[PDB]
């Protein structure tokens, strides 16, 4: 299965030239950029692991491209994403996020159904990779 | 060896 | 174990001639026919996967038999079922459903018991095939 | 681990002569005897599988011994137990129960702890044999 | 290989 | 992963000479010492297994060192800890606890998320070693 | 083969 | 054999 989190997941994996252009668009706005990693893709897993501090006043995509290259050869198999933050009054939140690295294959998830009162069910979403191996060796 | 055993 | 969902599961697997006769009975009533597939046989799994659109005005079982033949050679190991729908005022629902293809072997299910207040138990039914492999490779 | 259900589980496995004596004691009271089997030893698993009907008017332990011998060579690896019932007004319930056959080895159980309100925990007891294989192939 | 390993 | 329970887990494993000094500090206060073992490291697992009775009036660390040596060569792979108790009015509780033996490697834990009312989640912490093998053969 | 694999 | 199989 293909994980569909992010804004461009219905398009093929993007090339390095494609990635650089999107970065160039966020810096022209004045946004701060950062890179994150994880091996637990549950949709409610809000905090991915941080790769260094956010690049606040960097004004050249080459600096962002370099950091992503490092993580790629340094981190274990899993997922990597690039985010952009806007600290303007009225926003003070993230304004863009897309995946930029995936594992060789992802088995996906399945549902568990606990029966409670009347006809009500309490659902739990479960990951095949997580349940099988500890962090660092899931993919 | 303990990583490819499970979670295909 | 043998899954007992459907109207003829206490009888041996039906032959192609047997299946054709039941189809001929539903079309003589004017019902619409469709074919579905799944690899998760939980009794509360209401939505199986659809194989094309329902055949509304087909008036010859040969058309239904052909579609079933295709699914058999196209879909992965699992279960296949044929349903008949009646859109008449007062009904507007399914009026027949039977299994027409099974996996080589089905391990079945087991129960988990969570203890709550007093002597009350919250039960959960679990499938051996689902918990072991992702969709597409369970059988 | 050794399962401690039954009235004589803190004593070594009983010999056939030992079993026959206990049966002789229950029939002298006028009780009805029966034999049961299971491969799920959860302490809240109330209904084991029945081996034929209860022997109501049998007045010779040899009849009970014969039936147990058959089950031993007929049933799959697991547990077997003998029960005695008293239908007298004021009782109408079982009055004796002991294990008479065990698997080569039993791994036992472990606890799962769900955290709810404040410091409360909802506990669930889980069997290693059950979670691993379907009924018929657990031992 | 990852399908026959489990779920007999 | 390294389990961080205990007062000195952010320091390297302590040598025998280091351990003896800490024991000498607790006896100078008049405290009672004991040794415990477990193969289930859940943070809410309050009762570890006891190794003999507590040493109440022993006034020489050599007696405590000897007992720890025995457990090390007698118990199965897992964790061992030393505790000190103060029975003075106003306390009557443990006043020190540190780990003194670890398994060759520990995979750690993962989280399961059950969705309840609104946006509330009920969390459960799960151990890889426990879920895989019975007590005695987890490490 | 599927019975001795698990549940020692 | 049943201890090293799982729980690396």
């Amino acid at each position: 299965m293909r994980l569909t989190q992010g804004c461009f997941s219905f398009l093929p994996d993007l090339t390095d030239q494609q990635i650089e252009k999107q970065i160039a668009y966020c810096i022209t706005k004045g946004w701060a950029m950062n890179v994150e990693w994880t091996d637990d893709p549950h949709p409610r897993n809000s905090y991915w692991e941080l790769w260094g501090l956010p690049l606040f006043d960097v004004k050249d995509p080459a600096s962002v491209m370099f950091e992503l290259r490092e993580a790629r050869k340094s981190c274990a198999a899993g997922y990597i994403r690039i985010n952009a933050f806007n600290a303007a009054y009225g926003t003070e939140s993230c304004v863009m996020s897309f995946i930029v690295n995936r594992p060789s294959n992802e088995p996906g998830f399945y549902l568990e159904r606990q029966e409670l009162e009347g006809r009500r069910i309490a659902y739990t979403t479960k990951s095949y990779s997580v349940q099988a191996n500890p962090e660092g060796g899931r993919y | 060896k303990w990583s490819p055993r499970g979670g295909s």
